[PDB]
RNA sequence: CCCUCGCCAAGGAACUCUGCAAGUUGGCCCCGUAACUUCGGGAGAAGGGGUGCUCCCUGGGGUGAUGAGCCCCGGGGAGCC
RNA sequence: UUGGAGAGUUUGAUCCUGGCUCAGGGUGAACGCUGGCGGCGUGCCUAAGACAUGCAAGUCGUGCGGGCCGCGGGUCCGUGGUCAGCGGCGGACGGGUGAGUAACGCGUGGGUGACCUACCCGGAAGAGGGGGACAACCCGGGGAAACUCGGGCUAAUCCCCCAUGUGGACCCGCCCCUUGGGGUGUGUCCAAAGGGCUUUGCCCGCUUCCGGAUGGGCCCGCGUCCCAUCAGCUAGUUGGUGGGGUAAUGGCCCACCAAGGCGACGACGGGUAGCCGGUCUGAGAGGAUGGCCGGCCACAGGGGCACUGAGACACGGGCCCCACUCCUACGGGAGGCAGCAGUUAGGAAUCUUCCGCAAUGGGCGCAAGCCUGACGGAGCGACGCCGCUUG
RNA sequence: AGCGCCGGCCAACUCCGUGCCAGCAGCCGCGGUAAUACGGAGGGCGCGAGCGUUACCCGGAUUCACUGGGCGUAAAGGGCGUGUAGGCGGCCUGGGGCGUCCCAUGUGAAAGACCACGGCUCAACCGUGGGGGAGCGUGGGAUACGCUCAGGCUAGACGG
RNA sequence: CCGAGGGUAGGGCCCGUGACUGGGGCGAAGUCGUAACAAGGUAGCUGUACCGGAAGGUGCGGCUGGAU
């Protein structure tokens, strides 16, 4: 089938395009532990209806852009903004990793 | 297109081939597309020939060619009775 | 009209891009070298691991020149710079090909050896 | 020091040539067609629009444009010539 | 012959105590800019591109009145010698 | 549960920690001393340095028209061969190599409603009527060669026009479907080549459509080394609208618009490496490795480019630039062994300028057959394994 | 019929020569006039068209430790706080079923490897058959623990 | 237009090399002394600081891993 996946819209800063972050779990093939790995995907929106902190599904889809290849298939739910702050406070977190 | 023919497998003055179904353009001994009998022109055993005739006749049906020497060897066992 | 100072360019593949002439070979004291004339050079600018090296005080022939050669049958000839090919003790070109065009004028002086190798000569 | 692939690049030039001078008219006509269809120039613009498809299929049959060429490029010539056509109408003959 | 001045083939500092003198460079706009640094700078570093006229489209400001005329600061296109 | 051994050495002696060392297995090996036979394997790991000579891709007279020698026998005809030419189909496979690449390259699983596919098979229908070019060939000019320029002639499965429309292509409407999938109505547009026999009949072809089969293109998830003494990177950059391009999506390319994209889950940068099936070791987990064989990729002196084509941006095709070498009559011109052998350089070191298309396979052909350094075999070398001898 | 070895590790011991020399050596170490340790010899041990050396890989190395190590004095606790990301997280009840677990099915090419048989007089080599796997797609299922949503609690924590 | 590459100019990283120079490892058959190990003959060590042919010394503060 087409791979969809579940994520959080992290930006809307781009005309008919969200970024949706994607995040999965997997035990660590040496370490066994389950640990956390997370990928944004450049989702597809034309109608310009997802906006931040939606919680929506992206479907595997012919490619619209370098970089888009997936199309939003469906809100899931609304207002996670505490993800969307997650995501953000790392980036911020990075002005203080330099030299 | 398509083919059916005999991949030299065995050894050196030990043939041993396989009749099979492969792309002309393949290699001899390159990958096939589906093994479907053997043969063994030495004939040093009970069954030197084998086929499977129910899966040699579906290939032809839909279009491979045999080479000569292979067609042979789908008479000898009979893909050909009418 | 090349004389001490004047930069060369060098039309062969030696190494050497450009030398800079120290003297004209052309007996006691000579004002000034043209075509088919021999010079002693110092090589200014040469390419990484040729035959020779920028410092280098070698021997090269003039081979077209900016000033006009001009010819016993009313004619002469003008090249848009002035080039050597770099030679051994022998006249012989150090290098193994040469490029560019190359004045006649080195035949009749014996430089048949750089006078073949040129794509033209004129 | 020889061949017949020779033959084969001798062969090659000249199909070249029929290429090349095939699609040139082909741009030329379409062109020439989505021009009066700009100022149209409605009968004469679907002229000349029959006369692109018709050389454009025509290549089509062999070598030269394979068929998705010519299917793509007489669905653009006709989306061209319409549209522009509706800034002022009407369609004058066929077609369609 | 001297002064002040213009040009000059090939070469290009070989002149001379010394490039002395004379060349070169040169305005504005844009790109771009190193060591080092007291973090200001070094910087106009260096190096490079643009520069006329013509037509068409167009943005903002001042004066008016919000407009016209006048004056100011631009942008994009196609061209001409 | 078919699987798990340790030892030497720090002290006067001890226990402990801890490094070093060894016995084991392995290899494309090399070096020494020695060396009888056979079988199967296997052999440039370094200079992706440079190469003398042969050979590695052709075939069809059942597409066409001529030449030259002959056979048949009355200048003309037939028949055969041979030689180019025109026209096919092959030359995109097969063989080499591992340079580049840390990437959707490879691996694994998926997507294509975004796609192509020569020859092969199945099914639907079809081949009417016209016209022309260019070689070969005759005639001149130019060279030592490579060769070529110009004038004129002629055939065809070569080229074009019209006819014919099962069908197929395209715009608009409408129905199902739901990314560009299938159907339908109007308008428009598109086919062709004939050759051969035993000649009112068959064979090989030619045409347009549909499906199949096979081979591919593109896309996505996850996996894929070292340095953070590389921490910030990004202007076609990230998205959008329109167009261009392709078989096809896509910033692949372009114009405009917006100001975005990526990064400690390690971007960017540097270094190293083709990846896999496997291989080697190991009790296992793991470590190491990717030679031979099979799969994919990449490359063809270094670079760029497209043409022809179903397919190439093409190892033994084309164009241009570079580097190098060669030839020559000194005016000019030619080459690309990482195909098989072979030479040279480098190196500790890696083979016969062998034989054959008999076999398997591939190409062209109705077939006879022709070509095949693929392949099948033979040669050299204890290189490896296995077998055998010196009783 | 050759080659290595005979101090210990490691299987195989005596004579002469030499005298901290000549030399051996993988580690410990051998040689300064009675050397099983150097060189030769006899003899012995191990392999045998081979035997040894050098190089490199895994092994021994639980010496990068997931299996399967450590940090008072052996190498090893940050000088101390505060806190971002992250990692981790009490008792009870429901919904979801992401992890997890089960079944089915597709894929997991061929060779190789493993078991059986068979062909070359054996073997190597080679053929036929068998056996599976992780992993990933798909359908169905389970709900204890981890997760997530929702509702309770007071033993953690905070406050009066 | 784009374009292999060529040319000019300025940057970044890396490798090789260099008068001279700084220490380091080793060798050992030497000179000077004896700093540590005993209360090592001034308990030692320590961060810093100044100083001395040299190990070192002294100040300030710290640790006991100090003998009596
Ligand atoms: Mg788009
Ligand atoms: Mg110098
Ligand atoms: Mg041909
Ligand atoms: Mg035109
Ligand atoms: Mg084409
Ligand atoms: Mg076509
Ligand atoms: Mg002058
Ligand atoms: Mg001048
Ligand atoms: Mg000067
Ligand atoms: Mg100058
Ligand atoms: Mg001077
Ligand atoms: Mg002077
Ligand atoms: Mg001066
Ligand atoms: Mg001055
Ligand atoms: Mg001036
Ligand atoms: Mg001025
Ligand atoms: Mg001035
Ligand atoms: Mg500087
Ligand atoms: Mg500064
Ligand atoms: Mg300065
Ligand atoms: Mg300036
Ligand atoms: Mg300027
Ligand atoms: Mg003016
Ligand atoms: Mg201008
Ligand atoms: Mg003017
Ligand atoms: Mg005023
Ligand atoms: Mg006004
Ligand atoms: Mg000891
Ligand atoms: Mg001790
Ligand atoms: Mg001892
Ligand atoms: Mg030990
Ligand atoms: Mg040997
Ligand atoms: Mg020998
Ligand atoms: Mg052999
Ligand atoms: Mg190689
Ligand atoms: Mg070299
Ligand atoms: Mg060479
Ligand atoms: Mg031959
Ligand atoms: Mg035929
Ligand atoms: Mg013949
Ligand atoms: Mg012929
Ligand atoms: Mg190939
Ligand atoms: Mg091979
Ligand atoms: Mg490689
Ligand atoms: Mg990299
Ligand atoms: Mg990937
Ligand atoms: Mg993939
Ligand atoms: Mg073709
Ligand atoms: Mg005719
Ligand atoms: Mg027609
Ligand atoms: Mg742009
Ligand atoms: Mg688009
Ligand atoms: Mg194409
Ligand atoms: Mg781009
Ligand atoms: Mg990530
Ligand atoms: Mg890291
Ligand atoms: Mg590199
Ligand atoms: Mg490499
Ligand atoms: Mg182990
Ligand atoms: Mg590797
Ligand atoms: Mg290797
Ligand atoms: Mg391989
Ligand atoms: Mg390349
Ligand atoms: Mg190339
Ligand atoms: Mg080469
Ligand atoms: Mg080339
Ligand atoms: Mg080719
Ligand atoms: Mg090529
Ligand atoms: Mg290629
Ligand atoms: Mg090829
Ligand atoms: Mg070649
Ligand atoms: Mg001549
Ligand atoms: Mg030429
Ligand atoms: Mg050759
Ligand atoms: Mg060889
Ligand atoms: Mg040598
Ligand atoms: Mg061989
Ligand atoms: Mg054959
Ligand atoms: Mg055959
Ligand atoms: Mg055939
Ligand atoms: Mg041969
Ligand atoms: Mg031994
Ligand atoms: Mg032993
Ligand atoms: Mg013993
Ligand atoms: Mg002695
Ligand atoms: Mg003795
Ligand atoms: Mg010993
Ligand atoms: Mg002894
Ligand atoms: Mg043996
Ligand atoms: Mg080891
Ligand atoms: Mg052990
Ligand atoms: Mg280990
Ligand atoms: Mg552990
Ligand atoms: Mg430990
Ligand atoms: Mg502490
Ligand atoms: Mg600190
Ligand atoms: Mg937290
Ligand atoms: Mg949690
Ligand atoms: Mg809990
Ligand atoms: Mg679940
Ligand atoms: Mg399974
Ligand atoms: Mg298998
Ligand atoms: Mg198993
Ligand atoms: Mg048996
Ligand atoms: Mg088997
Ligand atoms: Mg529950
Ligand atoms: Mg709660
Ligand atoms: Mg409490
Ligand atoms: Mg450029
Ligand atoms: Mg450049
Ligand atoms: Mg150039
Ligand atoms: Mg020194
Ligand atoms: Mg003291
Ligand atoms: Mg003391
Ligand atoms: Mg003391
Ligand atoms: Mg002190
Ligand atoms: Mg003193
Ligand atoms: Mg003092
Ligand atoms: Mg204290």
């Amino acid at each position: 089938p087409k791979k969809v996946l579940t994520g959080v819209v992290v930006s809307d800063k781009m005309q008919k395009t969200v970024t949706v972050l994607v995040e999965r779990q997997f035990p660590h093939p040496l370490y066994g532990k389950v640990i956390k790995r997370s990928k944004k995907y450049l989702a597809h929106d034309p109608e310009e209806k997802y906006k931040l902190g939606d919680v929506v599904e992206i479907i595997e889809s012919r490619p619209i852009s370098k970089r888009k290849r997936f199309r939003v298939l469906r809100l899931v739910e609304s207002g996670r903004m505490d993800l969307v702050e997650k995501y953000l406070i790392r980036r911020q977190n990075y002005e203080s990793l330099s030299k | 297109m398509v083919k059916i023919r005999l991949a030299r497998f065995g050894s050196k003055h030990n043939p041993h081939y396989r009749i099979v179904v492969t792309d002309a353009r393949r290699k001899r001994d390159g990958k096939y597309i589906e093994k479907i009998g053997y043969y063994d022109p030495r004939k040093t055993t009970p069954d030197w020939l084998k086929v499977d005739v129910e899966r040699a006749r579906y290939w032809l049906s839909v279009g491979a060619q045999p080479t000569d020497t292979a067609r042979r060897l789908l008479r000898q066992a009979g893909v050909f009775r009418q | 009209m090349i004389q001490p100072q004047t930069y060369l360019e060098v039309a062969d593949n030696t190494g050497a891009r450009k030398i800079m002439c120290i003297r004209v070979l052309k007996g006691s004291n000579a004002k000034y070298a043209t075509v088919g004339d021999v010079i002693v050079a110092s090589v200014k600018e040469a390419i990484p691991r040729g035959a020779v090296k920028e410092g280098d005080v070698v021997k090269a022939v003039v081979v077209r020149t900016k000033k006009e050669i001009k010819r016993p049958d009313g004619s002469a000839i003008r090249f848009d710079d002035n080039a050597a090919v770099i030679i051994n003790n022998q006249l012989e070109p150090r290098g193994t090909r040469v490029f560019g065009p190359v004045a006649r004028e080195l035949r009749e002086k014996g430089f048949m050896k750089i006078v073949s190798l040129a794509p033209e000569v004129l | 020091r020889n061949l017949s692939a020779l033959k084969r690049h001798r062969q090659s030039l000249k199909r070249r040539l029929r290429n090349k001078a095939k699609k040139s008219a082909i741009k030329t006509l379409s062109k020439k067609a989505i021009q009066l269809a700009q100022e149209g120039k409605a009968e004469e613009a679907l002229k000349i629009m029959r006369k692109a498809e018709s050389l454009i299929d025509k290549a089509a049959k062999g070598s030269t444009l394979h068929k998705n060429a010519a299917a793509r490029r007489k669905s653009r010539l006709m989306r061209k010539v319409r549209q522009l056509l509706e800034a002022a109408g009407a369609p004058l003959i066929g077609g369609g």
